[PDB]
């Protein structure tokens, strides 16, 4: 698209469509308000007794 | 006029299945021996509380 009489730096542009899932970092902004889940994947390699 | 809103809580740790401490109160304590006896020529041993 071309917008006609217009300067650049008093426009805005992001891109908004996705197909894929992130993890929600606490370095990431929302959102939205209230979040919607996806899904969830488990944390390998637990605790075990042995001897030293 | 931007705001941020932040938020957090506590929950327990799942390793407290394998490390911990425990503290119990104490009451009156049970007694028992063990015994060695040389009888009619041999030994014998007995249990008892
Ligand atoms: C061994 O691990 C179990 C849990 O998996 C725990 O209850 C127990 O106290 C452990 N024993 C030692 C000696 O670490
Ligand atoms: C068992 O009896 C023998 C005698 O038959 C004795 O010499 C020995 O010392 C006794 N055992 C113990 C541990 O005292």
């Amino acid at each position: 698209k071309v917008i006609n009489n217009c300067k650049i730096d008093q426009c805005h542009a992001a891109v908004t469509n996705h197909k894929n899932w992130q993890y929600n970092s606490p370095l990431v902004p929302r959102n939205a308000e209230l979040g919607d889940r996806k899904g969830k994947i488990h944390i390998p390699f637990p605790l075990a007794n042995v001897t030293c | 006029e931007n705001t941020q809103l932040s938020e957090a809580h506590v929950e327990k740790s799942e390793s407290c299945k394998t490390e911990f401490a425990s503290a119990y109160r104490a009451h009156t304590a049970s007694a028992s021996a063990k015994l060695r006896v040389l009888y009619q020529g041999n030994n014998i041993t007995v249990a008892a509380y």
